[PDB]
């Protein structure tokens, strides 16, 4: 349980970025979609949002439907697959995670042994050091 | 861990009592009982 490169498409990346900093002072989560592999690559394809009440230290997804209603949307042209994970934000404070987190975080691994959170700090992620 | 910020104003006044003064003229009689009135 070591050595796992997570693969990411740039198509994905900019997307986490944009509404991850477009809410900016309040905070802002969506989620990803990809593919577990073997062990080794858990890659990402791309990514979406959830509608939600953002704060500037917490937030939640509102409607239980979008992220349901959209998926069997997209199919129809299939260009992505089925999910994998999900991200949030924390805009300047860093790179961690809160008992809240793992509480959700706690139902994707038993529901998905191997689903993944993500963090970003857009603020201080200037065009050098990001710190995602 | 934490979250909140603090952010420690100046809400409160404040004052420094030094208010020392020189002249104080206040009364000087020459003429306590008018020395002989006249």
């Amino acid at each position: 349980d070591t050595k796992e490169t997570v693969y990411i498409s740039s198509i994905a990346l900019l997307k986490m970025l944009k509404h991850g900093r477009a809410g900016v002072p309040m905070e802002v989560m969506g989620l990803m979609l990809g593919e577990f592999v073997d062990d080794y690559t858990v890659n990402v394809v791309d990514v979406f949002a959830m509608p939600q009440s953002g704060t500037g230290v917490s937030v939640e997804a509102v409607d239980d439907v979008f992220q349901a209603k959209m998926m069997d949307m997209l199919k129809q042209t299939g260009r992505d697959q089925m999910v994998v994970g999900w991200y949030h934000s924390h805009p300047g404070f860093g790179c961690w995670l809160s008992s809240v987190d793992v509480n959700t975080q706690k139902s994707f691994e038993q529901l998905n042994s191997r689903a993944v959170a993500v963090v970003v700090d857009p603020i201080q992620s200037v065009k050098g050091k990001v710190v995602i | 861990g934490g979250k909140h910020t603090f952010n420690n104003e100046n809400v409160s006044a404040r004052l420094g009592g030094a208010s020392i003064a020189v002249q104080a003229p206040a009364q000087p009689p020459p003429y306590s009982h008018h020395h002989h009135h006249h």
